[PDB]
RNA sequence: CUUUAAUGUUUGAUGUUCUAACGUUGACCCGUAAUCCGGGUUGCGGACAGUGUCUGGUGGGUAGUUUGACUGGGGCGGUCU
RNA sequence: GUUUAUUAAAAACACAGCACUGUGCAAACACGAAAGUGGACGUAUACGGUGUGACGCCUGCCCGGUGCCGGAAGGUUAAUU
RNA sequence: AGGACCGAACCGACUAAUGUUGAAAAAUUAGCGGAUGACUUGUGGCUGGGGGUGAAAGGCCAAUCAAACCGGGAGAUAGCU
């Protein structure tokens, strides 16, 4: 599914509103793309399918505490 | 994006220095290679008792061919060898590229790698460079004084 | 040959048969043959993807070897054979091993000539080997559009290919088409024209016979009603509208390739 | 302070080159006596393609609807303050 | 040959033939939030769409309008700033 | 040889009479078309309702079809009887 591993942004459901204010239901999908990260900590290039937000808080936290959050909440990676 | 060089790089600085590099740049070619680090304040702290160490025996070991893509191209080297091939068309050969060499022996070392394998390719219609190659067909085409030499 | 049926029934008025006689009138090569069942032209949701399709006779898939990647092997054709599966009939071979494979039959190959694989064949008919060892300006059949896929392009009847030009790490190709496009020169191709080159001459002459090649009936668009095409109904015959698909896109004229990542190796689109 | 030459230098642009993001429904190895998937090596493309948000155009393909009343039936004509 | 099972079997549909048009292959197109699948284990003598409807003689003139296609000096024009 | 001819089985359904609280919610009798093919038929499987399937009649999708049936929103609404 459309998940960021890092953040956890999903589809989110509003509205298109036109000029008549007519609302129609539609999905808003995250900025999602599928990344390997070279991990130092075990020489290794791990696949994540990350979001750009959550792209920038890697490179904000360092990939070795987003790994250490996703494997204490379980997220196979 | 802030980040420390832990080695010389080309056109940003040398041998640390807080340099603002693109994200891309950072993310996926100096800190997969071991040429910068970023810099979350520890890193620093950490990196001003490492400087002992780096700006010493890393130096002196390794400071050219961070990555092996514009070095090899800058820094001509592994000029002199013995191998000539077939007619002057490299293609598939390694050839030798550490021994017969005098230059890649004292201190930093660059190096090179291999070429395109044989399943399409022969010794006619082209040729290959002597260094490291990731495109083999669009690549340059210079003569490395081992296709004929 | 070609042979114009009498007109003892309407039916066999019109037919024209395209005749060979040196086709091969027994059983194919067991070990290279594999079952391959129709498909009504639905896909695995089970909904008819592609209309007029179904039906026909029953057909047994050959394994027809387009990669030709046995090289320094020669080859001798036992024979040639009718594949149902393709408008081209094949050529069983035997290598000087033993081994046996199908290929494309060029317009000239016939029993006993000898063929071969790879940078050092002659160029003569049936011989593979690269585009950048073949010479310019020839004509080509059975071609890769990059190295070691297997050739997929001058395949049907008569069908061939034109080496205009050579520049670098790319040759150039004129399609059948008319189009002209880049190619690697590590490409495999096939020498000669492929045959069966009469195939075109055939005319069917009955329903029938489209109905034993798996074609079912076409409908046309201002038969129906409009909930059904968008040429829909009115009374008696009418149009009133540009022609269109029934999914309403507008045929006769607009473009649809929307490519992006193979123009760049197309030259000139086909006129 | 008026004006005017250059670059380390910040983003604007055209172009060409490159590889390390990213693609591969190319080849070979392994999980594995497996046309899936994944990892790996190599080639070919390459910051293009493509996806997310925002945006102009198109859009009976689809949807929701509106299309008045008077009236010697209704409609057509006329009318309506 | 097919067709309104159960008031219409036909001049209606289909059809061999022909023309236009799209499609270079990860084809176009279609079913699918997607993965994928059909097209096709096919490759322009192929595949889809559209129209006409054996065969014979043929198929004249018009690109002003709508559509499609191609090209462009210039005008106006969104988000963003 | 033949989508050739006459004609049983088999598949159909052009005309007439009967029947229409029928023997039968589509049949009987007498005639009638095809009858080696685009045929017919058994067994199993797949396509699901704004969907399928359709040699196209808005045909067919369990005696129901210009949007099936069952249950629900639901005691919809009814300036009308
Ligand atoms: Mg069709
Ligand atoms: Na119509």
């Amino acid at each position: 599914s459309r998940v960021c591993q890092v953040t956890g942004k999903r589809p989110v459901t509003g509205n298109n509103r036109s000029h008549a204010l007519n609302a129609t239901k539609r999905r808003f999908l995250p900025n999602l793309h599928s990344h390997r990260f070279w991990v130092e900590s075990e020489k290794r290039f791990v696949t994540l399918r990350v979001s750009a937000k959550g792209m920038r808080v890697i490179d904000k936290k360092g990939i070795d505490t987003v790994l250490a959050e996703l494997r204490a909440r379980g997220e196979k990676y | 994006m802030q980040v420390i060089l832990l080695d010389k790089v080309a056109n940003l600085g040398s041998l640390g220095d807080q340099v603002n590099v693109k994200a891309g740049y950072a993310r996926n070619f100096l800190v997969p290679q071991g040429k910068a680090v970023p810099a979350t304040k520890k890193n620093i702290e950490f990196f001003e008792a490492r400087r002992a160490e780096l700006e010493a025996k890393l130096a002196e070991v390794l400071a050219a061919a961070n990555a092996r893509a514009e070095k090899i191209n800058a820094l001509e080297t592994v000029t002199i060898a013995s191998k000539a091939g077939d007619e002057g068309k490299l293609f598939g050969s390694i050839g030798t590229r550490d021994i017969a060499d005098a230059v890649t022996a004292a201190g930093v070392e660059v190096a090179k790698s291999e070429v395109r394998l044989p399943n399409g390719v022969l010794r006619t219609t082209g040729e290959h460079e002597v260094s490291f190659q990731v495109h083999s067909e669009v690549f340059a085409k210079v003569i490395v004084n081992v296709v004929a030499e | 040959a070609v042979v114009k049926c009498k007109p003892t029934s309407p039916g066999r008025r019109h037919v024209v048969k395209v005749v060979n006689p040196e086709l091969h009138k027994g059983k194919p090569f067991a070990p290279l043959l594999e079952k391959n069942s129709k498909s009504g032209g639905r896909n695995n949701n089970g909904r008819i993807t592609t209309r007029h399709i179904g039906g026909g006779h029953k057909q047994a898939y050959r394994i027809v070897d387009f990669k030709r990647n046995k090289d320094g092997i020669p080859a001798v054709v036992e024979r040639l054979e009718y594949d149902p599966n393709r408008s081209a009939n094949i050529a069983l071979v035997l290598y000087k091993d033993g081994e046996r494979r199908y290929i494309l039959a060029p317009k000239g190959l016939k029993a006993g000539d000898q063929i071969q694989s790879g940078v050092d064949a002659a160029i003569k008919p049936g011989n593979t080997l690269p585009m950048r060892n073949i010479p310019v300006g020839s004509t080509v059949h059975n071609v890769e559009m990059k190295p070691g896929k297997g050739g997929q392009l001058a395949r049907s009847a008569g069908t061939y290919v034109q080496i205009v030009a050579r520049d670098g790490a790319y040759v150039t190709l004129r399609l059948r088409s008319g189009e002209m496009r880049k190619v690697e020169a590590d490409c495999r191709a096939t020498l000669g024209e492929v045959g069966n080159a009469e195939h075109m001459l055939r005319v069917l002459g009955k329903a029938g016979a489209a109905r034993w090649r798996g074609v079912r009936p076409t409908v046309r668009g201002t038969a129906m009603n409009p909930v059904d095409h968008p040429h829909g109904g009115g009374e008696g015959r009418n149009f009133g509208k540009h022609p269109v698909t029934p999914w309403g896109v507008q045929t006769k004229g607009k473009k649809t390739r929307s490519n992006k990542r193979t123009d760049k190796f197309i030259v000139r689109r086909r006129s």
